């Protein structure tokens, strides 16, 4: 079965599946966990940076796309770089040509479309990375979940990566609570770190291991790493 | 590189305390031939912007089409197309300015002078000019072609600097513009008596007036003028 229909992305299986796409999705699950959630005034990204050795660094998992937008990745880092770069250009184009900040919902549509092309044509491969996009535009705070299949969804919060299901159930529970954390970033972040710790197991989030990013009303997307996240451990 | 064939003359405008006013006659000249009289050179975009165009009429029609497409496109996958994500006057201008400069840079310009008048979502007045060279600028009053020489001096006697804006009413402002239109009909050999005028008020919205006419003209003193020097009868 499967073996005969998963040699490339241009082949449907007898049940209507696209294995190459599915295998790509598997790269995300293998990726380190990262969480995203928002109130009505801010959006936060909390990501667990994974290290190779104890002599190695903890790979960055958050990229800023513009002053009002940014994302977190889980999976093939290179693909995240390619996709965020594309997002940076799209944000840029909107500003230069229309003097308009790109709508988070529009960015999601663009990413979906860019990924889709890599699932219907011979020779290419699907992107092997998941992305959580947060931003503050003319309609407030926003959080988006991007999957290599090209499916992009807007949520109040979520998580992707290994053991992500932990943080996800927690947020699906804490919903009514954090969604009202307006005017108070520190609280939103703390709630973000509480959702992420729900996916720990191996170790515990340290200083050079935790990565946080926030954006909102009067806060340009900024990234906090190391000492800057100490007050949250 | 080209040469304008059918042309529209002056486009005059100014801003008052609650919005902006913009007017343009309804003539489409062909050299010294006043060929077309039902030409509308004021292009409304949505209900917060009006684009006034002078210069080549075939290019104006082209810009018109570009503008309609902007509206259509902006509505695509945009649930807030008639709200937070509707076209702002500043987006429309930045777009046109971009096109104008690109076209002059390819040595194939859109032979026009354009004034974008409107009110931003935060209520701010918007008035900016762009021409075939990609040149842009803002001032409390703006006029193209002949109107730059004869209208600006008159309109500036009302709003000579920024601080005069809040002190100027729609009545006063509309009066100035209507007077200026009459002056242009007196001294501009490529003008028409019929014109359109539009008001964009942050409270009353967009008011588009068609088929206006220059009235209250002084010609009687002409009977007293005979000869060109010494002739008595």
């Amino acid at each position: 079965f499967r073996n005969n229909y998963d040699g490339d992305t241009v082949t449907f299986s007898p049940t209507g599946r696209l294995f190459q796409v599915e295998y790509a999705l598997e790269a995300i699950k293998q990726g380190s966990v990262t969480v995203g959630l928002r109130s009505n005034t801010h959006a936060v990204l909390v990501a667990l940076k994974r290290n190779a050795d104890e002599l190695s660094s903890y790979q960055k998992k958050i990229i800023k796309c513009d002053e009002h937008m940014g994302l977190s990745l889980a999976g093939l880092a290179p693909d995240a770089r390619v996709l965020s770069n594309y997002l940076r250009q799209q944000c840029n184009y909107s500003s230069l040509v229309f003097n308009r900040k790109l709508a988070v919902e529009r960015a999601g549509h663009l990413l979906c479309d860019k990924a889709q092309k890599n699932t219907q044509s011979y020779g290419g491969r699907p992107y092997g990375v998941g992305l959580l996009i947060i931003g503050y535009d003319k309609s407030g705070a926003h959080l988006l979940e991007f999957q290599p299949s090209g499916n992009v969804t807007e949520l109040y919060g979520t998580a992707i990566g290994a053991r992500s299901q932990g943080a996800k159930t927690y947020l699906e529970r804490t919903l009514d609570t954090f969604i009202k954390i307006d005017g108070n970033p520190d609280e939103l972040i703390k709630a973000g770190v509480e959702a992420i710790s729900q996916s720990l197991r191996d170790e515990s989030l340290t200083v050079d291991n935790l990565s946080i990013a926030i954006v909102g009303k009067d806060t340009p997307f900024t990234i906090y790493d190391g000492e800057a996240v100490a007050k949250y451990i | 590189t080209q040469q304008p064939i059918v042309t529209g003359t002056s486009v005059i405008s100014m801003k008052y305390d609650n919005g902006v006013i913009i007017a343009a006659d309804n003539l489409g000249s062909y050299g010294s031939l006043l060929r077309f009289n039902g030409v509308e050179r004021l292009i409304p975009v949505g209900d917060n912007t009006v684009v006034g165009i002078s210069g080549d009429i075939s290019d104006m029609q082209h810009i018109e089409r570009l503008l309609k497409d902007l509206v259509t496109e902006n509505a695509y996958d945009n649930p807030l197309a008639d709200a937070e994500e509707a076209l702002e006057p500043s987006y429309i201008f930045e777009y046109l300015a971009t096109v104008m400069y690109q076209r002059r840079s390819k040595m194939n310009p859109l032979w026009n002078a354009i004034i974008v008048a409107g009110v931003q979502s935060n209520g701010d007045q918007f008035l900016r000019y762009v021409n075939l060279l990609g040149v842009t600028y803002s001032s409390p009053t703006l006029a193209t072609g002949f109107g730059a020489h004869m209208a600006n001096p008159l309109l500036r006697k009302v709003v000579d600097r920024e601080s005069d804006i809040p002190k100027t009413t729609v009545q006063v402002a509309e009066e100035a513009i209507v007077n200026a239109m009459r002056v242009l009909y007196y001294r501009d050999a490529r003008s028409s008596r019929n014109f359109s005028l539009a008001i964009i008020d942050k409270n009353t919205g967009l008011t588009f007036k068609k088929n206006l006419q220059v009235e209250n003209m002084k010609w009687d003193f002409a009977k007293d003028i005979k000869g060109y020097g010494t002739q008595k009868i």
